[PDB]
RNA sequence: GGCGACUCUCUGGUCUGUAACUGACGCUGAGGAGCGAAAGCGUGGGGAGCGAACAGGAUUAGAUACCCUGGUAGUCCACGCCGUAAACGAUGAGUGCUAAGUGUUAGGGGGUUUCCGCCCCUUAGUGCUGCAGCUAACGCAUUAAGCACUCCGCCUGGGGAGUACGGUCGCAAGACUGAAACUCAAAGGAAUUGACGGGGGCCCGCACAAGCGGUGGAGCAUGUGGUUUAAUUCGAAGCAACGCG
């Protein structure tokens, strides 16, 4: 039963991940886009994204927690929801984070869509 | 803006000197533009190569916060 | 329409209850222009419900309302190749529509005889929080929240 | 053509200034020789990511496509080959001459100034605007599509055809060179006025939405089609013919 813990912003165009994690990063409840039963494009909304955000809260605090440690990775869709959501409990976002490649290309990436 | 560079009368930047290039980065390590520098041309051609030269052993950061 | 909103025809309050909330229904309820025959329906209606509960029957009608009028209704969106069925708050004006219309239209599908009987019978069921205008009202309620994504 | 992390090794050119030296030693350049994106080819490596082909899932009338999930060659390296691209500025090279204005890259000189800095001038790039002139027009305009001279390459209506034959080159793919018969009276360029767009912007109308009542089902009236008839008189045909003349 940790007192402290960590969530892991992570935002694209329509993906963002924040899962509930202990210090060492060892899990204990998790938080990701969805995963509450909604599907499609609902899957995507922020409001979608505050009730993943708030079930993994709920579970978190039955293991004793306290205080959320959480990261910064750019802006996306529904990230400022998901923190409004965490902040039933109240918490803080200190740490700055990335997903880039110091090439611009590092790997090559898949094909534009032509739609 | 004024060039730090050309105003001071620096001819050469040293990889070595990080206190100095320390003024040409973010927080989060990137090189800052001329734009928000104001330095010149030339001396932003001479900074940078000395930035990289430091990141090589661990002076300055690749990337920190 | 395109050029903006329009002046919105107002009617009289009635020569028993004194009441514009029901003149309305009045007119929901009248049929080819024929007043008499719904405000007839209307007040023997409200006959009815007085001697059933004992209490005043604009009182029973006004009860009922609350538990008919909607908050939340979706509407219909295309977007892309799929409907998204979107909440709305209901505007103060639509609430008493839709719960007048309701009332009619739900009252006018039950199996008493008379007209009279069957708007009394449907005006106390609202109030009891069942029947077809209240179950109307708790259906259109679980869309909305069931799309409560959207805004 | 291309070249973008850092370091060292080897190595080519350019610019500025100075004019000590050389004293037309220059320009261009068919053929020749070399270099030459990407894809491709050979041998041997490597193979994360991406991804022709290929498979599966969708989509659809079909979908050997677009979208999704996989995925082989290939993309990478060495050596060799291939020699083509809208390899484009769709603009051959050299030289001179012909208003201005304003950025920017690397220099130089000179102002009052201790520099910084400001200002003036100037060389060589790189952009934008714009004179004269040029242009079918669009536009070009000291980085000319202006005014000149030198040399090279190329064009001669559209198809047939960059095909055939021959030849050279190539492992191959193919490249280069390159016709004719036959056929047409046009192909084209730029600009104009429209119309149109599953282009953009702004508007309107019972156009939609919001409502209320209908039609489409039944019987009947009526008009029309069709069929029938000796004849079923003629006319009306999406909207804008069909209780219409
Ligand atoms: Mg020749
Ligand atoms: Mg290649
Ligand atoms: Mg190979
Ligand atoms: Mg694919
Ligand atoms: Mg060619
Ligand atoms: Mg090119
Ligand atoms: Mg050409
Ligand atoms: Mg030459
Ligand atoms: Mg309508
Ligand atoms: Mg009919
Ligand atoms: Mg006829
Ligand atoms: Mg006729
Ligand atoms: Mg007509």
């Amino acid at each position: 039963n940790i007192e402290s813990g960590i969530a892991h912003i992570r935002s694209t165009f329509n993906n963002t991940i924040v899962t509930i994690t202990d210090t060492h990063g060892n899990a204990i409840s998790w938080s990701s886009a969805g995963a509450l039963g909604f599907r499609g494009s609902r899957k995507s909304t922020p409001f979608a994204a505050q009730m993943a955000a708030e079930t993994a809260a709920k579970g978190s605090i039955e293991h004793g927690l306290k205080t959320l440690e959480v990261t910064v990775k750019g802006p996306g869709s529904g990230r400022e929801a998901a923190i409004r959501a965490l902040q039933a409990a109240g918490l803080e976002v200190t740490a700055i984070r990335d997903v880039t490649p110091v090439p611009h290309n590092g790997c090559r990436p898949p094909k534009r869509r032509r739609v | 803006k004024v060039c730090y560079f050309t105003s001071n009368g620096i001819t050469h930047i040293d990889y070595k000197d990080v206190d100095l290039l320390k003024k040409f980065v973010s927080e989060r390590g990137k090189i800052l533009p001329r734009r928000v520098t104001g330095t010149n041309a030339k001396y932003q051609r001479k900074l940078t190569a000395a930035i990289k030269r430091a990141r090589q052993m661990a002076l300055l950061p690749y990337v920190s916060g | 329409p395109r050029k903006g909103p329009v002046a919105k025809r107002d009617v009289l309050p009635d020569p028993i209850y004194n009441s514009k909330l029901v003149s309305r229904l009045i007119n929901k309820m009248m049929i080819d222009g024929k007043k008499g025959k719904s405000q007839t329906i209307l007040y023997k209606s409200f006959d009815i419900i007085k001697e059933r509960t004992g209490n005043d029957a604009m009182e029973v009608f006004e009860q009922a309302l609350k538990n008919i009028m909607p908050v939340l209704e979706v509407k219909a969106r295309r977007v892309g190749g799929a409907n998204y069925q979107v909440p709305v708050e209901v505007r103060p004006e639509r609430r008493t529509t839709l719960g007048l219309r309701w009332l009619v239209n739900y009252a006018r599908l039950r199996g008493e005889k008379t007209m009279e009987e069957r708007l009394a019978n449907e005006i106390l069921d609202a109030a009891n929080n069942t029947g077809a205008a209240v179950k109307k009202r708790e259906d259109t309620h679980k869309m909305a929240e069931a799309n409560k994504a959207f805004a």
